[PDB]
RNA sequence: AGUCGUCUCGGGCGAGAGCCCAUAUCGACCCCGAGGCUUGCUACCUCGCUGUCGGCUCUUCCCAUCCUGGCCCUGCAGCAGGGGCCAAGGGUGGGGGUGUUCACCCAUUAAAGGGGAACGUGAGCUGGGUUUAGACCGUCGUGAGACAGGUCGGAUGCUAUCUACCGGGGGUGUUGGCCGCCUGAGGGGAAGGUGCCCCUAGUACGAGAGGAACAGGGUGCCGCGGCCUCUGGUCUACCGGUUGUCCUCCCGGGCAUCGCCGGGCAGCUACGCCGCAGCCGAUAAGGCCUGAAAGCAUCUAAGGCCGAAGCGGCCCCCGAAAAUAGGCGGCCGUCGAGGGCUCGGGUAGAAGACCCGGUUGAUAGGGCGGGGAUGUAAGCGGGAAGGGUCAACCGACCCGCUUAGUCCGCCGCCCCUAAUCGCCCGAG
RNA sequence: GCAUGAAUGGCGUAACGAGGUCCCCGCUGUCCCCGGCCGGGGCCCGGCGAAACCUCUGCCUGGCGCGCAUGCCAGGGACC
RNA sequence: CCGACACAGGUGCCCCUGGGUGAGAAGCCUAAGGCGUGUCGGGGGAAACCCGGCCGAGGGAACUCGGCAAACUGGCCCCGUAACUUCGGGAGAAGGGGUGCCUGCGGGUGCGUAACCCGCAGGUCGCAGUGACUAGGGGGGCCCGACUGUUUAAUAAAAA
RNA sequence: GUCGAGGUCCGGGGCCCCGAAAAUGGACGGGGCUCAAGC
């Protein structure tokens, strides 16, 4: 007989191209009772390391133990428009969606130059480095008058879903300007209450401590890093050519047998590698932190910023979050995290484990 | 219960890297009669395709004697692996390392053939195996 | 997560970093860096380095 | 290629062997087949060339199933065995001699299955065997010489025309143009597979020896997708030591693989670390209920309930060229929304493309500060084994000013400098 | 001794050998299992500027066929 | 000059060679002399892959027809050196220790405190002192041919 | 010995069923067809 082994790489992945876009989509969104949106938004900084009681259930139970963390840094979004969804003929349909007016911008950092005066910033002024297409002559009056259309509609029974149209606000932690705008999910079984969720939010901020819940696990989807072309030795892992071989070791050897006459798409090959949408499952929300620092016993508060700074990142200004292990993506990439979707069946208590270090050492 | 003071294995936290490849030499640390054994296989792992199989701190080998007592001279024996050079973690997150790879040599059950054990021993290895640290003279 | 001391700079190292090394008599060496491993290992005396805890020692010894 | 004598695999009958009992198991003598995986037979295609065996790399398929999942009979007490059924999602490994396929052997393992793809794969590799030209031995021949007899040596060419697959771009169409957010028709997945330990339990069973299972916990290995906090490798950025020579000597430099050696942050990596649902629905073998044909009986003829690692869904990746060529909000047209080149840089990169910034400014440089890497600079003062007219002076090296000096493909603050000017397309 | 043998020499042999062959210490990326770095190509821009080769063309599954079809039959799919 | 060429071949390297290190006409640096014409340039974290080179944790031939390739050793001085033997050899067998710089003495030849060479004592620095360069890995059986030498210019260097 | 209408056997004829396992995904020419669009 032959000899057997599994093929190289996986087939579920296909095909390995750049994605569609840089921000992050979401296909599929968790199935909740409780009436808050499902997920949030961030960017990455850096990773670190923590010792702490671990309480999930195993043999180290109890025991302290290493744990590598990564921090994401997470200014409150903008939630600025609502959206919703009929049953069309093959799935759901946009019916309508309500944005709110311009208001003014407190929250951006205004600098006194020589000369002139505060820039003195309102919305749709960032907004327009995204969408730049924007109402003309949008009054609160006709904004009201869209929300009761849609708010009918509703009561008609046409709509049969409502999403929450957020924006990001780098400006805030001094990253960059353009924001990202992401469509959100509420939790919950009523679509009144889920319009009602929204409308009290509309025009407003949200906190990702208002949303989500320490120590709960979360999916976390984002692009990869990206590494160019890469041949197929790095791509599929597939194994060196005899060092004899005078063509080349860093290749396929065979790339087909002569029946069927053609190249199977099963062949490995080089191509992009990096660079991919991914979604990864089951990683714990150790913590939840405020303004850039970390509240230990009641009486200690530290800065999760490392001495010299995060490497290739600034320093953390505002609230931020502690997810175990590593999260896909390169540093100051746009991150969204959703509540675990195939949690598994015994999972870790629903709170903040017990943290005994963090470490604020140079990562550099 | 069942084993309650004859039980001969035991469970650890730790899960030392494999850097013990088959082929490798390893010094004998009890006076059982052998000197110097060499890895011919690892029991209780699965390989792939043109995979050596590799062992660490507290895994169970067979072996073959090159060195020592005539009547201990090429012959299979079954050895539990206690020092190695290649450092790993523990649950604190420090590595530790050793000066040599050692290994005891035991029955397949688990009991030492030896009577005593010359050397540090590693800690995962001792609770892995109850009857090698209860002979073991240094723990660590 | 207590801070471990090096054997050669005799400096502390924070927990979850570092390397612990065991000798054949028992005796235990705690390495807060490869760079302190090798220079120990290798014999590069730490009582001429003013980086190194043993300079202060020394010069004390010296007067 | 045709054929199946032969080969591999089945079936019909039942002389019997099994303490009685043909069918738990083996099944004589005969008889009927399937496959094209052994060999042979024919000489139908190919001699103005279709490059061989074995091995390595890589992809895929069949079931006559080796293990994993579920069952039936037993001459099945348990632990195990023998025979058979459904089932191809996954696995089926490492070594010794030999060119070997195969076969034999070793230590593990759940098992270490048989085959097809031009005896898969040389415009992918290697060249050990075979099958030229050189040579030796044995045998045969008067001889030249020969041997499906051994033996040593004996070359592997390529700028891709079309198509194929992997990734990357420009267009047209989608009944006017543009920006943003979505839907998911279809395609792909193994994204998971499989051991062991504790307990049940020294319990059921069994005279004893021995010795389970449901449920409940823990963990290893193989496979897959990510990341650089820890560890390790590299680090021709950088820092230090040192040899030969040259720039006259000091400092500071060139060359000698980065001259060599030790350390080394960022980056890249693995030997490092993190993540990978068991539930629902219909079924195969099989176990049953009701029930007549056939007043009884009967799992089947009609009907009904359960029942697999197998099928469909939940999950993940691609996805408006999905020709029924989609939805919604907004801006624009019947001068003009929007965009491109140019500009400063990378969360990106072979060209394209993509992403941030562009005075609505901290994008890069520069200045200052933080953090880090080496390891205490030049200069001066002192000491130094000794020499020296035991004077002046020379002297490797050591101590103090000195956590110094040098450097940073990391971070923060400050508009001092450059992100300017300009050009072009564009629906009607 | 299928089928060795004594000048088509027999047996042995120190020294010698880029001859064939087996083993041991040491050594190592041959391998487990591959990962970094440097210089030259590859890639893009400005120039000089060919050749081998070429019936016309050129998507697949099952078939018929001079018995292994891009072009034939029935189906499938495919914008350039 | 010949090879169709401003051809990496051959004819002709045919005759000659300052300084330092060093046994050296070796390697490396450098003076004189010559050249930038072994003649297409520019860009780039601008990839995959190929050719040439450096390094690689733990294991150490488990790779493979076969340790192919690579790696170890390496100069000099002093101890020490086996089987066998044609007594010449094997042999640099094997194996072990040392090696820089500074200070000062002693010795050989020498008229010389000129030049070359050989020792001694002390001090001291580094992971490493033949620090770059130059520069053997070693041992034990068997077959064949005694040896140095010759051969199929263009697939066989051999036991022929 | 009680019910109280056809059962018992054999040899044949027509259609159908079991016997009936293969390798790129696929062959009644295809779609499909059941008092047929089969015999
Ligand atoms: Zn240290």
């Amino acid at each position: 007989g032959k000899v057997h082994r599994p093929r190289r790489g996986s087939l579920g992945f296909s095909p390995r191209k750049r994605a569609k876009s840089i921000v992050p989509r979401i296909r599929s969104w968790p199935k909740e009772t409780e009436v808050r949106m499902l997920g949030f938004a961030g960017y990455k900084a850096g990773m670190t390391h923590i010792l702490m009681i671990d309480d999930e259930p195993g043999l180290t139970n109890g025991k302290e133990i290493f744990m590598p963390v990564t921090i994401i840094e997470t200014p409150p979004l903008r939630v600025f428009g609502i959206r919703a969804y009929r049953m069309g003929y093959l799935g759901l349909e946009t019916a309508t969606e309500v944005i709110v007016p311009d208001f003014p911008l407190d929250n951006y950092p205004a600098k006194e130059r020589k000369g002139k005066p505060k820039p003195k910033m309102t919305f749709y002024k960032l907004l327009e480095r995204r969408i730049a297409t924007l109402p003309k002559n949008y009054t609160q009056e006709m904004f009201e008058q869209k929300l009761g259309q849609l708010e009918d509609m509703i009561k008609e029974g046409e709509i049969v879903d409502v999403r929450a149209i957020v924006a990001t606000q780098p400006w805030v932690i001094k990253l960059k300007k353009k924001p990202e705008v992401m469509e959100y999910a509420i939790g919950g079984t009523s679509v009144e209450e889920k319009f009602n969720y929204i409308k009290e939010k509309l025009g407003k901020e949200l906190r990702v401590g208002e949303v989500l819940k320490e120590g709960e696990l979360l999916d976390v989807i984002a692009v990869t890093k990206g590494k160019g072309t890469q041949g197929p030795v790095k791509r599929w892992g597939i194994k060196l050519r005899a060092h004899k071989d005078s063509k080349g070791r860093r290749k396929v050897g065979s790339i087909g047998p002569w029946h069927p006459a053609r190249v199977m798409w099963t062949v490995p090959m080089a191509g992009q590698m990096g660079f991919h949408h991914r979604t990864e499952l089951n990683k714990r929300l150790i913590a939840i932190g405020e303004n850039g620092k970390l509240k230990l016993d009641e009486n200690t508060e530290i800065e999760i910023t490392p001495k010299g700074g995060f490497p290739h990142y600034g320093i953390v200004r505002s609230d931020f979050m502690m997810i175990a292990g590593s999260v896909p993506g390169a540093i100051k990439r746009i991150i969204r995290v959703r509540p675990a979707i195939r949690p598994p069946k015994k999972k870790p208590p629903v709170q903040r484990p017990q943290i005994t270090y963090v470490s604020v050492e140079s990562k550099q | 219960a069942k084993k309650g003071a004859g039980a001969t294995r035991g469970v650890s936290a730790v899960r030392p890297t494999r850097a013990l490849p088959v082929g490798a030499y390893l010094t004998v640390a009890d006076n059982s009669g052998a000197k110097v054994i060499q890895i011919i296989g690892v029991v209780e792992y699965h390989g792939t395709r043109r995979r050596l199989a590799s062992a660490g701190v507290g895994d169970m080998v067979v072996a073959t004697v090159k060195k020592g007592r005539p009547d201990m001279r090429h012959q299979v024996v079954r050895a539990v692996i206690i020092r190695q050079r290649k450092e790993y973690r523990r649950l604190d997150g420090m590595r530790v390392k050793f000066e040599d790879n050692a290994a005891v040599i035991v029955t397949p059950e688990g009991v030492p053939r030896g009577t005593e054990i010359r050397g540090p021993v590693a800690r995962e290895a001792a609770e892995r195996w109850v009857r090698i640290g209860s002979i073991a003279s240094i723990i660590v | 997560a207590r801070w471990n001391v090096c054997s050669y700079c005799g400096k502390p190292f924070e927990p979850g970093t570092g390397k612990m090394y065991v000798r054949n008599d028992g005796r235990v060496l705690f390495f807060c860096s490869r760079k302190c491993e090798r220079y120990y290992f290798m014999g590069r005396n730490p009582r001429k380095l003013k980086w190194t805890k043993a300079y202060q020692e020394a010069r004390l010894q010296r007067g």
